[PDB]
DNA sequence: ATCCCATTAGCATCCAAACAAAGA
DNA sequence: TTCTTTGTTTGGATGCTAATGGGA
């Protein structure tokens, strides 16, 4: 299988709100959701973010342990 | 069949064929290393792919890049160039001052300046030549 | 040898692409 | 594939100039 990128603080946090907005407000597109979470996040205090930034660290550590040789290789799509 | 249009079409062709193999500009330059006794920087590959080299320079790399691409789609001596090394800031200012006193230091002066700045003769020699260039512009 | 300077070529740097999540 | 966000990493672009070629 292909190795995904580890989640950053924002991706971890948004993962939460995503449901608490998607189920709460269906028929709404992830696009609009992302836009919203986006805005909400840039409004959190370094103290409100701290736990997700911290959990992101562990996820990053977890990723290396489970993929010691993984190197991110984004490939310029064909176009 | 114009010299320039072929060269023009090869850079485009080359690039597509390059991205196809999921190959980085840096990987190709790296691969040229093994092949020709000198690596080629990412900078050079990018300029080549974008028509940013001289006509002369491009025409010369075409063959090397072409051979490599084919060999890859299927699947008293000379010296390897000196690595490029930056002139630290403090040295830059000193060399900069010496240049003001005069732009044509002699061999021993060059040896002296270098010895004083704990730099390689040759590098200092080359710097006065290049800085003399930057001047006349 | 030297020395000279038109050419060639890359370090440093910076910007924009890719991508994780999710699932319409 | 796209649609969207942030954050992170990496690819690619590019100034400046270092280093080379080879003539004389």
């Amino acid at each position: 299988d292909r190795v995904k990128r580890p989640m950053n603080a924002f991706m971890v946090w948004s993962r939460g709100q995503r449901r608490k907005m998607a189920q709460e407000n269906p028929k709404m597109h992830n696009s609009e959701i992302s836009k919203r979470l986006g805005a909400e996040w840039k409004l959190l205090s370094e103290t409100e973010k701290r736990p997700f930034i911290d959990e992101a660290k562990r996820l990053r550590a977890l990723h290396m342990k489970e993929h010691p040789d993984y190197k991110y290789r984004p490939r310029r799509k064909t176009k | 069949p114009s010299d320039l249009e072929e060269l023009e079409q090869f850079a485009k062709t080359f690039k597509q064929r390059r991205i196809k193999l999921g190959f980085t500009q840096g990987d190709v330059g790296l691969a040229m290393g093994k092949l020709y006794g000198n690596d080629f920087s990412q900078t050079t590959i990018s300029r080549f792919e974008a028509l940013n080299l001289s006509f002369k320079n491009m025409s010369k790399l075409k063959p090397l890049l072409e051979k490599w691409l084919n060999d890859a789609e299927n699947l008293g001596l000379s010296r390897r160039r000196k690595k490029r090394t930056s002139i630290e800031t403090n040295i830059r200012v000193a060399l900069e001052k010496s240049f003001l006193e005069n732009q044509k230091p002699t061999s021993e002066e060059i040896t002296m300046i270098a010895d004083q700045l704990n730099m390689e003769k040759e590098v200092i020699r080359v710097w006065f030549s290049n800085r003399r260039q930057k001047e006349k512009r």
